């Protein structure tokens, strides 16, 4: 077993970002191989908690009263094993919205029901997780273009409801993603694609833009980013792994109790910047959260 | 009074559907944990003793799994958002669980499985 094998996964190594490939097929030498799991435990289950046990080593800005909101958080069980790690993980008291197409029962403070589209806010998220995936991307008959459907909400959503610090994890899959995406990574003090260790086998990253600077610090070009995350991929066969959920001992995101404070945008200087960068500043007003889902009336 | 005096009683029917050899509901999300926990019944994290499992409580609640109103005057449900602990002996069947045992006030252990205020 390689070394990344106790790691709860593996982040795109800094020299392939600055690659220029060209997009290629993704072939995977253990496509499909599953992991070994602890006894009844749910592949989403282990899934959350590689990536909330790889959130914690990142500067995550963690202020009091947190909001987070989770997209995709249904299942065709009719439940939401993601919410539940993400509840479990974050610190009591956060407030936790979830959304799906679909129903489902959840442990999520509020649950909205319906395409993401129909879902709006004027506050600000401190962290926002999509596992949005379309069953069509499944339906591979044309080029691996950037897709759209919910990844331009989700990028409108980062934009414009995203407090600058706050962080995402969006997952992507060889063809689940968008360039706007990847270029929006370049509006964060970092970035890297992460692949779980339980599902090593899949095309399947996480997106992570670690601190929001509400502005571009690096050009990020999204069809050549996704073309060295496929290259990654091909070249870097990682073993699967669930070594890392034995040891959920330092589970928990550590309450940094990170300040929150408002400020215009013309007050946003480097001494801010390299404040939000460390994980050490939240910007936006601490109003009630307000949320609601569209409705179109018909006969 | 009327839709209230005919108000399903879903409780009791759940037992009667595995007295009736009924497959008990399946996808409750267990979560993983140290297992070094308080052991207590209903918690806002997990809390399983080296001697039970812990689960996401909306998915062990019947009211909630079911999609049916919560027998209380507030429809308030006592799992939702929260984590509950479930004796591994039991842990194949978490809403057969909460559904026919109850909660200690005073200890927050289940009783009949950690609550000792009786000696
Ligand atoms: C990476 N890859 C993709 N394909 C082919 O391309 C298609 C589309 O590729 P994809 O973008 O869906 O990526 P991939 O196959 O890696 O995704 P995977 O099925 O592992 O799904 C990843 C995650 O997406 C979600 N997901 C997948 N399918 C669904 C679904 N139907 N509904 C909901 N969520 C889903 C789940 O969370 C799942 O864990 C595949 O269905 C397959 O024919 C491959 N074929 C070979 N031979 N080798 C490969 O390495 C390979
Ligand atoms: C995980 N991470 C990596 N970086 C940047 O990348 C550098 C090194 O990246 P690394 O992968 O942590 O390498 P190293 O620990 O082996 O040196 C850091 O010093 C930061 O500039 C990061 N920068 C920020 N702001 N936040 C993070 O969480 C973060
Ligand atoms: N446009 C859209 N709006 C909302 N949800 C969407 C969507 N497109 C896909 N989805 C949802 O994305 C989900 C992918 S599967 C999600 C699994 C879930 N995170 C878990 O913890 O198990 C599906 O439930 C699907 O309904
Ligand atoms: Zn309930
Ligand atoms: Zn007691």
């Amino acid at each position: 077993a390689s070394s990344q094998a106790w790691q709860p996964g593996v982040a795109m190594p800094n020299l392939y970002k600055m690659q220029r490939m060209l997009l290629e097929k993704c072939d995977l030498q253990n496509y499909g191989d599953s992991a070994t799991l602890p006894k009844g435990i749910m592949m989403n289950v282990a899934k959350y908690t590689q990536l909330c046990q790889y959130l914690n080593t990142l500067t995550l800005a963690v202020p009091y009263n947190m909001r987070v909101i989770h997209f995709g958080a249904g299942s065709d069980k009719g439940v939401a094993p993601g919410t539940a790690v993400l509840r479990q993980w974050l610190p009591t008291g956060t407030l936790l919205v979830d959304s799906d197409l679909n129903d489902f029962v959840s442990d999520a403070d509020s649950t909205l029901i319906g395409d993401c589209a129909t879902v709006h806010t004027a506050n600000k998220w401190d962290l926002i997780i999509s596992d949005m995936y379309d069953p069509k991307t499944k339906n591979v008959t044309k080029e691996n273009d950037s897709k759209e459907g919910f990844f331009t909400y989700i990028c409108g959503f980062i934009q414009q409801k995203l407090a600058l610090g706050g962080s995402v994890a969006i997952k992507i899959t060889e063809h689940s993603w968008n360039a706007d995406l990847y270029k929006l990574m370049g509006h964060f003090a970092w970035w890297t694609a992460f692949v779980t260790n339980v599902n090593a086998s899949s095309s399947e990253a996480f997106l992570i833009g670690c601190n929001y600077l509400g502005k571009p610090r690096e050009q990020i070009d999204g069809y050549v980013m996704h073309a060295n995350y496929i290259f990654w991929r091909n070249t870097n066969p990682i073993q699967l792994s669930s070594y890392s959920l034995f040891d959920m001992s330092k589970f928990p995101l550590k309450l940094r109790g990170t300040a929150v404070m408002s400020l215009k945008e013309g007050q946003i200087n480097d001494m801010i910047l390299s404040l939000l960068s460390k994980g050490r500043l939240i910007i936006r007003e601490n109003n009630r959260v307000v949320i609601s889902s569209d409705v179109l009336v018909n006969n | 009074s009327t839709v209230l005096s005919f108000c399903v009683d879903a409780a009791k029917a759940y037992k009667d559907y595995l007295a009736s050899g009924g497959q008990p509901i399946t996808n409750c999300v267990k979560m993983l944990c140290t297992h070094t926990g308080t052991g207590q019944a209903i918690t806002v994290t997990p809390e399983a003793n080296m001697d039970q499992e812990s689960f996401g409580g909306a998915s062990c609640c019947l009211y909630c799994r079911c999609h049916i109103d919560h027998p209380n005057p507030k429809g308030f449900c006592d799992l939702k958002g929260k984590y509950v602990q479930i004796p591994t002996t039991c842990a194949n069947d978490p809403v057969g669980f909460t559904l026919k045992n109850t909660v200690c006030t005073v200890c927050g252990m289940w009783k009949g499985y950690g609550c000792s205020c009786d000696q």
